[PDB]
């Protein structure tokens, strides 16, 4: 596991990498479909016509 | 607005607007009740009326007046928009009261299809859809107007 990956044996300690991202602040990819979605109510709220 | 026109009183032997030329004369104009008492059509008659319309004049006149820039892409401003649906909500809430009974035990009773609930009534199933009819198009224009600007506003 050492050669392969990580998990480096320093001073009787190993290190794992790790990090986060964040994403609540995208209203955009949500404005998009949203907007085909509200259209495709309307586009069958008629059309049997 | 109609447009009259005097015959000649000597010519009241023979015809006083004769001479069938054409078939048009008679779905153009109909002489009311009010009309036909005072001269018509032993004093005088009517004449047929059509509007000279054309471009550059009719067109721009419609270019000025129904129209619009920003009204697509204006918000209700929701201080009366939730406001107004919470009046419509209610009201077709007492009429969905209303549909409960009505349907089920007309037809539970007597099976005619028939009489006073068929001669003097309002409340059938052209009521209650109307009221949603009003309530989509309020709204789902008004959810969709909503969406553009989070796009095209940055």
């Amino acid at each position: 596991y050492a050669k392969k990956r990580g998990w480096v044996l320093g001073p009787n300690n190993y290190y794992s990498f790790a990090s986060q991202q964040q994403k609540p602040e995208d209203t955009t990819i949500p404005s998009t479909e949203l907007a085909k979605q509200v259209i495709e109510y309307a586009r069958q709220l008629e059309m049997i016509v | 607005i109609d447009a009259f026109r005097l015959i000649n009183a000597n010519m009241m032997v023979l015809g006083h607007e004769p001479r069938q030329t054409t078939s048009n004369l008679g779905h153009l104009n109909k002489p009311s009740i009010q009309a036909l008492i005072h001269g018509l059509n032993r004093h005088y008659y009517s004449i047929t009326i059509n509007y000279r319309k054309n471009e550059l004049e009719q067109k721009m006149l419609l270019n000025l007046h129904k129209k619009s820039w920003m009204e697509g892409l204006t918000l209700q401003d929701y201080s009366e928009h939730c406001k107004h649906n919470e009046s419509v909500v209610k009201e077709m809430l007492e009429l969905a009261k209303n549909y409960n009974k009505a349907v089920e035990e007309e037809d539970k009773m007597t099976p005619e299809q028939l009489a006073i609930k068929n001669v003097g009534k309002q409340d059938p199933k052209r009521h209650l859809e109307e009221h949603v009819d009003v309530l989509m198009t309020s709204n789902i224009v008004q959810c969709l107007a909503a969406m553009l600007d989070t796009v095209v506003f940055k």
